[PDB]
């Protein structure tokens, strides 16, 4: 197993992912598949690092959940149906609007 | 998804390694043995970002490595089921399309890209009704619908209403404005 025991996780942006493993690419040469992560993380981030982790916080500052205020950063959805795509199998928050608005708002 | 892991382990390192700097010498244990490794439960290890913590180091006899407790932050990458990805498409072939989602690629079968009669052109994915093309290079947005991890098989499928081609998702949002 991968160490003794997994004291927690946060569930981090492509944006911040893009960053991360450009500084593991800066210690050394990079596997195959590290390489690919690297290539698709700087294609799919939308934002650069600061501005996707502020984006996650005022989406967590209205009550929405980690994992889901992560998944709207990374998408950047435009309108409801983008959001419908993101709440699957799950009704659509009551501050629908407002969630565009901000993401509308990285600006 | 997309997660950073902060996990407790012991290092063991060699006598060999004693006059060299001792996070370094941790960071480059811990690099080797993690580092492209899968796991059905945390996912791909993409990379030890750093060590946040080194303890004493213990010595047991019969072996002279010493093992420190240490605790170390590392980036992993992993697909949940029913996830919304975004991904670019780096391989066409009869049966599907492939899509790098990291350092892992999921395939979305020939019958789940899109409602329409496909047919695969030697010479991309088109539909013969609707005239849309699935090519290598294509960005698209689509849901993880089964997921088969071995320390790989990652189903994708855009056959549901708001996923498909980017291209064709802004082309349905003009139409709706």
């Amino acid at each position: 197993m991968i160490g003794k025991k997994i004291l927690g996780e946060r569930y981090v942006t492509v944006s911040e992912a893009a960053e991360i493993m450009y500084n593991r690419a800066q210690i050394g040469e990079l596997s195959y598949e590290q390489g690919c992560a690297l290539d698709y993380l700087q294609k799919f981030a939308k934002l650069d690092k600061e501005e996707a982790k502020k984006l996650v916080e005022e989406l967590i500052s209205l009550g929405i959940d980690e994992k889901t205020a992560v998944k709207i950063a990374d998408i950047l959805p435009e309108d409801l149906d983008d959001l419908r795509a993101i709440y699957y199998k799950r009704e659509l928050p009551e501050n629908a609007e407002e969630i565009l608005e901000i993401v509308r708002k990285y600006i | 998804m997309y997660k950073i892991l902060e996990i407790a382990d012991v290092v063991k390192v060699p006598p060999e390694e004693f006059g060299k700097d001792l996070k370094e010498t941790v960071k480059k244990i811990l690099m080797e043995k993690y580092e492209g490794r899968l796991d059905k439960d945390v996912g791909f290890v993409l990379s030890i970002v750093d060590v946040k913590d080194i303890g004493e180091g213990k010595v047991v006899h019969g072996d002279g490595s010493a093992y420190h407790p240490v605790v170390f932050e590392t980036l992993v990458y992993i697909p949940e089921m029913y996830e919304l990805i975004e991904g670019e498409v780096v391989d066409v072939v009869e049966f599907g399309s492939f899509v790098r989602l990291g350092p892992l690629d999921g395939l979305i079968h020939v019958s789940q890209i899109m409602d329409d009669y496909v047919s695969y052109d030697p010479k991309a994915i088109i539909g013969k009704e609707t005239g849309k093309v699935l090519e290598i290079g294509d960005y698209v947005r689509a849901r993880i619908v089964a997921i088969s991890l071995k320390a790989s098989k990652i189903a994708l499928t855009m056959r549901q209403p708001y996923l498909g081609k980017l291209e064709w998702i802004e082309e349905e949002k003009a139409k709706k404005q």
